């Protein structure tokens, strides 16, 4: 319902077991440090109109140039609409390209 | 014959069993003069009427207690140097025990301190389902006696000369005494081969009757996980497996659910025939019991059309893939469809008639 | 849509139609209706979550009602179901309005008429005699001899008679002898050999007068002029008749101790069929039944419920002998539908919950055959016991968060794969897991709503 | 017979002056149970019980809760109804009294606890088990308990056991467990929403034990020992 921000990152694999998010940029990384660890929450957009929460289970970082990568996979618990029905159940799938948000 | 007349959830059994052990004894030679004396596995005859009545009888014996006269007390005070001659044609209540110098007596540990299993037995007696073992009776209305023996088994056994087929009809039995029954039924069979495959093995020639066991649903009472009650077929039966062939009985195993089936059984087999499998962990079983096949040739069982089988053993060249036409006559069951009467109407029950027929006697 | 429907039932003959396997409700599941009902079915949830909407959908189904209308409002078809109920919940799901004129058969605490003399020797134990005192080796002896001569006294008609079996007597009778035995007095003077009485008279045995009548004797004495004995136990079971003239006083179970009429009367031997009428349906010609046992003391359920089963397994058992002479299988089949299970079939093997068990185990072996099905649903599956569970064909289990309890609903079915073992905690209202023979091939599925809808310390020693 | 520390078991009297008669056994759970209304607290110091018949004392006590509460609840269950008194056993430093190997001295512990285990939810008595080795303790017993709190665990078995018993713990979740911070703790199971990560505040009043500090006192000269006195009260009888 309340304004989620600016995002994080992107989904670039998804699954119903497994969702990986990438970040390209330390200045934003370090901005949410505090709540991108492990045991916290992520929402993140399946279409228009709903979100879903997922749960950190691994953080990976990486400076390979020939630059910096960061890596987090996460676990799906259920699903939260725009008006504010947390519905457990994860039968949805979020395509990628689509934003993840951290969770207020 | 422990599990049948006695139910060891109570804890009175240290004395109790015991007791029982020595009861049956005793009647169990008296009965047969002919043939002298017996032990507590024999089977010859006896009768468990009467060994209610004596254990019933313990109840209500008064000896005496008297210095220089140890004889019992009667109403007339007849003198009996043995149970025998008394306790059978009606149990003997005698004078009540006192302190008194006249009627002093002794009682014991005996005088009904297990009465809790004597109203079991008298209930087992009058169970009207399980009539056929405790009061089996002939054609002509008189009751089996040894030299019967005869018709026991030829019911099963039928004729040298000719084929036959016998069909146990297991369904009507009761659940608590199946296993007991197919025991038994094992072990006569076997021991008619034994007997019969006495000489004419001359030099290792099999015999001419040899008889086929089918164990079908095996997992009711040969199962994997079951408790003393259930063990009981899983003994005879494996016996078979063990050396069967020598004597000329072999064995069949047809189950819906390998998984919860004995290991030795399907171990001692030679042949299998294996239809289509859809569940996963009697796939790993069937893939582990036996290792001819190759792992990737098992994953042809989930996808077998109707009447398609895989065969793998001794008897044919190579395995194979074969193809069953249908049966005439087809087997089929008395079953009952539920949602196709219901859409029928109400229908009248007489029942003053079925609560006739309830009634008994 | 159109073509699962039809590869799912038409190979099939009598279909069920079983709810929504997707989203879209085009989609209807449809089960073989035989193998689902011609064999045992297990529901068995979790607390916080609508299990009682999906049995309640199924039974309606099942029956032809739907959207607060009955479909065979002219006719009744031929549908026998009986359904325990222990939170008083399912009675308004089928109270629909008379314009429809469905006759529902309700049934509880304070119109039953379920005698005594039903029981068997094993219950009828427990229901008077309490193990506890630990006296029992003589006063037991003493009340078989006295439940069993009192069948006699009423009635001379049957022969060969015995503890168990089932004839009518009295327990007000029973205690007048215990009492009249417990102040029994002998004349001890010559010729005295009786009960001597306080008019000086002797009588020839007990039988006259004692379960008759109380009575009052003369006093024990050593000098020969007051010479007598007391009875055997005169001031031994006095606490047997105190604990139980205090057990009957109850009202929650007066229907029980005496079972009474519309008309005023007692029953009787021969009014018997009545009994069985009640309970399957017959009498109101009422299709489902149910028994709301709320009320009823949380100590004697196991005994109520054995004796239910005991009744309605017998009666389809000789009904389908009674058939068979004619050649046919049965027409009326009967459907038991458990509900709060766990506080009569417990795992723990206690004395008095065996008395229930063995019964409802019997049904489960060999019920198929003769016309009687069963049912179940806990909200606790760990408390259960196994034996039941493992006959059941179809597994039906709604959203299971505990640990202990989903750990159990594994084991007992291996047919539950792995990857679909982790959904049965996570699920959303309305999903249920589905699995067995009945689904042509296997599925996973979700239900839409019902309408209607189903709505002193020291004090405790001295029982110790 | 003689030991005067054993003298609660075999040489009990009454109050008064009298001695024990089968009649006071009321009062003995008295002390345990209490008045149903009023809640209470009671706290057993087996510090200074001989090592001996520890384990004895522990079933006593537990067999006769489970017994009260039977008997409470007997008729109260009119309709599937738990108790007004509720009761809760705490059992701290399990391992001690509740061995996963142990011969037969240690027995008499699990069948007491494990019966509450199996059958308790009926009639009101419920569990809470506090370890700090969980390899050691019992196995039964763990996994018939409902909800979890772990805080900080750095042995690599203890980590790997608590890693199977949770079922929703994944493999990923456990690696948070070396890296708790104090006063921090992860909690599962059917109370929660959600499994989640928290934080307690300071007690008060905090718990301090007496315990004996040596080198705090080893550093302070000969403290003049009155044997006389020592042995005048250690002559006794």
């Amino acid at each position: 319902m309340p304004d989620l921000g600016t995002p994080i990152g992107s989904v670039t694999d998804s699954s119903p077991s497994l969702i990986r998010i990438e970040i390209s940029s330390a200045e934003d990384f370090e901005k949410y440090k505090s709540m991108l660890g492990v045991g916290q929450y992520l929402l993140v957009a399946s279409g228009n109109n709903l979100y879903l929460l997922a749960s950190i289970t691994g953080v990976r970082a990486t400076h390979v140039e020939r630059n910096f990568r960061f890596q987090i996979d996460t676990q799906p618990i259920g699903t939260l609409s725009e008006d504010g029905e947390f519905s457990r159940g994860s039968h949805s799938l979020p395509v990628p390209t689509e934003y993840a948000y951290v969770t207020p | 014959l422990e599990q049948i007349f006695i139910e060891s959830n109570e804890h009175n059994s240290h004395n109790q069993i015991s007791q029982f052990r020595h009861a049956v004894v005793r009647n169990k030679c008296k009965h047969n003069p002919t043939l002298t004396n017996l032990s507590f596995d024999t089977p010859v005859y006896f009768s468990i009427d009467e060994v209610v009545t004596y254990l019933e009888n313990m109840n209500n014996e008064v000896i005496g207690k008297l210095a220089g006269e140890g004889k019992p007390k009667l109403a007339n005070e007849t003198l009996v140097s043995d149970r025998d001659e008394l306790y059978f044609d009606a149990v003997q209540s005698f004078i009540v025990a006192s302190q008194a110098a006249a009627t002093k007596a002794s009682n014991g540990p005996f005088n009904g301190e297990f009465d809790r299993m004597i109203l079991r037995l008298h209930t087992r007696l009058a169970d009207p389902r399980l009539q056929f073992l405790f009061y089996p009776k002939k054609e002509d209305g008189e009751d089996l006696a040894t030299g019967d023996f005869a018709d026991v088994v030829r019911q099963f056994v039928g004729y040298m000369t000719k084929s036959n087929v016998s069909i146990i009809d297991l369904s009507g039995i009761p659940f608590e005494v199946l296993s007991i029954v197919v025991s038994l039924i094992s072990r006569m069979i076997f021991d008619f081969g034994f007997h019969y495959s006495k000489n004419r093995h001359v030099g290792g020639a099999v015999s001419d009757v040899p008889i086929l066991v089918v164990c079908e649903e095996a997992h009711n009472y040969l199962p994997r996980s079951g408790g003393a009650a259930y063990d009981a077929s899983r003994k005879s039966i494996e016996r078979i497996a063990k050396e069967g062939r020598k004597y000329g009985v072999t064995l069949m195993v047809v189950s819906q659910r390998p998984s919860e089936v004995s290991e030795t059984i399907f171990s001692q087999c030679s042949n299998f025939i294996s239809l289509r499998l859809t569940n996963a962990v009697d796939q790993t079983y069937v893939k582990s019991l036996l290792p001819d096949l190759s792992a990737g040739l098992g994953d042809l069982l989930p996808n077998l059309a109707q009447g398609e089988f895989l065969i793998v053993g001794d008897a044919p060249l190579m395995p194979t893939v074969g193809h069953f036409a249908l049966p005439v006559p087809e087997p089929h069951s008395r079953s009952v469809n539920y949602l196709q009467e219901w859409n029928s109407g109400w229908r009248h029950v007489d029942f003053d008639s079925v609560i006739d027929r309830w009634r008994g006697k | 849509p159109a073509v699962l429907e039809g590869i799912f039932s038409h190979q099939i003959k009598s279909p069920f139609a079983l709810g929504t396997l997707g989203i879209s409700p085009d989609i209807k599941l449809k089960i073989d209706g035989d193998r689902f009902f011609s064999k045992h079915v297990a529901v068995v949830g979790s607390t916080g979550s609508g299990k009682s909407c999906a049995v309640a959908k199924i039974l309606q189904t099942a029956v032809g009602i739907e959207s607060k209308a009955n479909a065979h409002k002219a006719a009744q078809k031929n549908s026998h179901i009986v359904i325990f109920d222990i939170h008083a919940e399912y009675a308004a799901a089928f109270n629909l309005e008379a314009g429809e004129a469905f006759t529902l058969n309700l049934l509880g605490v304070d119109n039953l008429r379920l005698p005594y003399w039903l029981m068997n020797a094993q219950e009828l134990e427990q229901i008077f005699i309490e193990s506890n005192e630990h006296n029992s080796h003589n006063q037991i002896s003493q009340f078989r001899h006295a439940v069993v001569r009192n069948k006699c006294k009423h009635n001379p008609t049957l022969t060969n008679l015995s503890f168990d079996t089932p004839v009518y007597f009295s327990i007000d009778e029973v205690v007048t002898y215990l009492e009249n035995m417990n102040n029994e007095v002998i004349g001890k003077l010559a010729g005295e050999g009786k009960p001597k009485l306080a008019n000086e008279t002797l009588v020839s045995d007990r039988d006259e007068l004692y379960f008759d009548a109380v009575q009052s004797f003369i006093v024990a004495s050593q000098a020969a002029a007051t010479k007598a004995s007391n009875g055997p136990f005169n001031g031994e079971f006095d606490r047997m008749i105190l604990r139980l003239h205090t057990r009957l006083a109850d009202p929650r179970l007066q229907f029980l101790f005496y079972p009474k009429k519309e008309d005023g009367e007692d029953l009787a031997t021969g009014d018997f069929a009545d009994v069985v009428r009640q309970f399957v349906g017959y009498m109101t010609k009422s299709n489902v039944s149910i028994i709301d046992l709320s009320g009823i003391p949380f100590e004697v359920l196991s005994i109520v419920v054995s004796l239910i089963s005991r009744m309605i397994f017998d009666f389809g058992f000789h009904y389908s002998k009674n058939r068979h002479v004619g050649g046919a299988v049965s027409d009326v089949p009967i459907l038991v539908v458990c509900e709060e299970a766990h506080n009569y079939l417990p795992r723990s093997g206690g004395a008095a919950y065996d008395a229930s068990r063995k019964s409802i185990e019997r049904i489960a072996k060999e019920g198929r055959k003769y016309g009687v099905t069963l049912m179940v649903v806990s909200q606790r599956p760990s408390e259960v016991s196994e034996t039941i569970f493992s006959q059941c064909s179809n597994f039906i289990s709604l959203r299971l968060t505990n640990a202990v309890d989903q750990t159990y609903v594994k084991s007992l079915l291996p047919d539950l794969s792995a990857g679909l073992g982790d959904l049965l905690p996570n699920l959303a209202q309305g999903e249920f897991l589905i699995v067995g023979d009945a689904p042509l091939m296997p599925t996973v599925g979700h239900f839409a709503l019902p309408v209607p809808e189903p709505h002193d310390f020291d004090s405790v020693i001295d029982r110790w």
